[PDB]
């Protein structure tokens, strides 16, 4: 006869966009509406010395 | 006539106690040049 021991799968680790350390340049936001808006602008207002 | 403390950088050389200044600050984003970043000549 032919033996067929064990049968394994991948039992793969997952990785997390804010477990990762790359994330502390990120400050991640989540926004429902984002399909909607197209166009995102901060503003500034600097008097030079 | 009264005094304000103050913190600043100390340099002990020779039985001299003196300070040491970096007037980076007073004319950083301003339209006036340091002098104490100069021109020096030489022929």
């Amino acid at each position: 006869f032919e033996a067929i021991f064990g049968t394994f799968c991948n039992r793969l680790e997952w990785v997390y966009f804010l477990t990762s350390g790359l994330a502390a340049a990120a400050h991640a936001i989540k926004f429902h509406d984002l399909n909607k808006l197209t166009t995102g602008k901060m503003l500034f207002h600097v008097q030079v010395p | 006539h009264s005094l304000t403390p103050l913190s600043m950088d100390v340099i002990r050389l020779g039985e001299k106690t003196v300070i040491m200044e970096n007037l980076r600050r007073v004319y950083k984003n301003t339209d006036t040049k340091d002098p104490l970043e100069r021109n020096v000549d030489l022929t």
